[PDB]
RNA sequence: GGUGACCACGGGUGACGGGGAAUCAGGGUUCGAUUCCGGAGAGGGAGCCUGAGAAACGGCUACCACAUCCAAGGAAGGCAGCAGGCGCGCAAAUUACCCACUCCCGACCCGGGGAGGUAGUGACGAAAAAUAACAAUACAGGACUCUUUCGAGGCCCUGUAAUUGGAAUGAGUCCACUUUAAAUCCUUCCGCGAGGAUCCAUUGGAGGGCAAGUCUGGUGCCAGCAGCCGCGGUAAUUCCAGCUCCAAU
């Protein structure tokens, strides 16, 4: 069982210390790796240049082509696929155009279908897809 | 470095279990029952009461005849009678706990506009109070949700400077009067 | 693989419609009056096996 | 007709050579009061002429029934042009100041160090 | 000789230290570069004068590291003061006005203070709080009373409409005043300023978790949806649309 004694404040502290390098959710957060690995250098979103448009094939049970963008981030020069959300919006984005890419909500998990795509596009040439696909702000020229 | 204030803190709490139904179906009554501005305005009073009840409950853990309990208690109770919730000297604390929202609503100005005839339907009240028609004592009050001190109940009255109360008929009646003098006469 | 031609097939060919106009909807606190009133005090009729606040007849 | 200027908190400041108190102006639907009227109506009040009364502060509050503020009274204009600050004398045409305007000063006075001590060039100035 | 698994020594930090913060049944957990206290550094180090008091950077001495003018001999460079710009960047304000408040230095009541205050920018954030109310109708109803019911008296009601109707007000605009330093802003008020077609509330949703339609169009494993569960292959409660509703607002 547990150690339970009265001058055992350390055997306890030091017990509950190491038996966190067996937690998963902290070994992301406190180790290093994460900051080192995620192209998003601990940063909520990030800007990057659209280097080409790529359709991705969804995971078996749901057949469809997902319509994403290969990005290269400015700060790193680290590359990316980001699924351009909402219908017919890939149609908006052209090559070499500067996009603000944010996460998906799973923080590292790829979302649902879109096998291995953490990132979603938000803005395009200082616009925001939400404004374009609503037809509020037009494409700049 | 600068002068200035800070110490800004919220007046409310949002619910956890975000839409129960049961909770919505209570909190709506409250909005209609008394013509409330919005939903938040409940969980203002909801948050304020929960303070009191936790202040009270803080005291119920203390031993009796202990300088704090006696002092903070009276002070706290007085503060409630003062605004007209506990009555007559109910004033012994445990009782505070048995007390619900309805109360710090019933003593909002808005309610005590039609409770004292004055308005004519609950929403008049909230209009009338905003419209700078009613006064308290001498100040003209703009605010619906001013909790009325029990003392200052009898001094809620149609402002001296407003159309009903007297002086300067408002611009609508002034214009449809000047239509009869200028336009017709 | 995959043809990116089909981006925006559907918004593309769905026939658009007018959004109409009637009532500038009442808002703020009057909304909430209209709300309570229309599903608390007013109608509250003989029950017809549960409601359907946005359901059909 | 309806103004009724009632005062609060009068002090005989022997050592600033003054009388000083909170002005409490009542006023009904008619709007604020100007400081000229209030001076002349506070003059016959204590019988000191309007000349020797200085008023600032004045803050009205809802309904327009009432407006508080601070006014005060020296025993001669000679002292008032001494104990009183500039803005309150300059408030009414008795003592004004230069209009060089701050950055003209600064631009000048950061020159005149460049030049040594040849007054002619310091007088050169801007 | 001294220290050591009561963990030293070694390494790391997305570490200036406290005072606190949001979270929170009790216990913690992370954050505290954040105005208050304490420390440090003025590209980096070192050394210096001078000074009570400094190893002082709105001093200087080199060096290193930066960089300006040039008559090519030479010369002047330090925003981690305030403003501003560039670069970096997911990510942050005006070459604004002033010593009037609080305070400080001076030889000093008298100058100066980007210390500081005041404006501007400013969904960092917190408070209050409009976006309509009411009478009569037309009705649409439902507790007394009256009727076997159908009907009616009506104290009760409430739905939509006619807006029938005038009353009330602010958002604006703008005489005037206060404010302040001069404003501004606020508070005060003259004068104008509500019948929607206006003075026009949006963002997500509408299978479930989860409050809200097997309403109606279109597509038909495509487009697309879907944080998870999932839907889409010819009536989709799931896509794109229309109408209705819900949550906060
Ligand atoms: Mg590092
Ligand atoms: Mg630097
Ligand atoms: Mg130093
Ligand atoms: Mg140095
Ligand atoms: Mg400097
Ligand atoms: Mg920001
Ligand atoms: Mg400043
Ligand atoms: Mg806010
Ligand atoms: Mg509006
Ligand atoms: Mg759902």
């Amino acid at each position: 069982g547990k150690c339970r004694g009265l001058r055992t404040a350390r055997k306890l502290r030091s017990h509950r210390r190491d038996h966190k390098w067996h937690d998963k959710q902290y070994k992301k957060a406190h180790l290093g790796t994460a900051l080192k690995a995620n192209p998003f250098g601990g940063a909520s979103h990030a800007k990057g240049i659209v280097l080409e448009k790529v359709g991705v094939e969804a995971k078996q049970p749901n057949s469809a082509i997902r319509k994403c963008v290969r990005v290269q981030l400015i700060k790193n020069g680290k590359k990316i696929t980001a699924f351009v959300p909402n219908d017919g919006c890939l149609n908006f984005i052209e090559e070499n155009d500067e996009v603000l890419v944010a996460g998906f909500g799973r923080k590292g998990h790829a979302v649902g279908d879109i096998p291995g795509v953490r990132f979603k596009v938000v803005k395009v040439a200082n616009v925001s897809l939400l404004a374009l696909y609503k037809g509020k702000k037009e494409r700049p020229r | 470095p600068v002068a200035r204030s800070w110490v800004c803190r919220k007046t409310y709490v949002t619910p956890r279990r975000p839409f129960e139904k049961s909770r919505l179906d209570q909190e709506l009554k409250l909005i209609g029952e008394y013509g409330l501005r919005n939903k938040r305005e409940v969980w203002r009073v909801k948050f304020t009461l929960a303070k009191i009840r936790k202040a009270a409950r803080e005291l119920l853990t203390l031993d009796e005849k202990d300088p704090r309990r006696l002092f903070e208690g009276n002070a706290l109770l007085r503060r409630l009678v003062r605004i007209g919730v506990l009555d007559e000297g109910k004033m012994k604390l445990d009782y505070i706990l048995g007390l619900k929202i309805e109360d710090f609503l019933e003593r909002r100005l808005q309610t005590q506009v039609f409770k004292l005839g004055l308005a004519k339907s609950i929403h008049h009240a909230r209009v009338l109070i905003r419209q700078r028609h009613i006064r308290v004592r001498k100040q003209v009050v703009n605010i619906p949700s001013f909790i009325v001190r029990l003392d200052s109940q009898k001094h809620i009255d149609f402002s001296l400077r407003s159309p009903y109360g007297g002086g300067r008929p408002g611009r609508v009646k002034r214009k449809n009067a000047k239509k009869g003098q200028g336009g017709a006469g | 693989h995959g043809s990116l031609a089909r981006a925006g097939k559907v918004r593309g060919q769905t026939p658009k419609v007018a959004k109409q106009e009637k009532k500038k909807k009442k808002t703020g606190r009057a909304k909430r009056r209209m709300q309570y009133n229309r599903r608390f005090v007013n109608v509250v009729p003989t029950f017809g096996k549960k409601k359907g606040p946005n359901a059909n007849s | 007709d309806t103004v009724t200027i009632r005062t609060r908190k009068f002090m005989t400041n022997r050592l600033l050579q003054r009388k000083q108190m909170v002005i409490d102006v009542l006023h009904p639907g008619k709007a604020t009061v100007p400081k000229t009227e209030i001076r002349e109506k506070l003059a016959k009040m204590y019988k000191t002429t309007p000349d020797v009364i200085f008023v600032f502060g004045f803050r009205t509050h809802f309904g327009g029934g009432k407006t508080t503020g601070f006014g005060m009274i020296y025993d001669s204009l000679d002292y008032a042009k001494k104990n009183e600050p500039k803005h309150r004398l300059a408030r009414h045409g008795l003592y004004e100041k230069k209009k060089t305007s701050r950055k003209q000063r600064k631009e000048r006075k950061n020159r005149m160090k460049k030049v040594r001590g040849t007054a002619k060039a310091n007088v050169g100035a801007g």
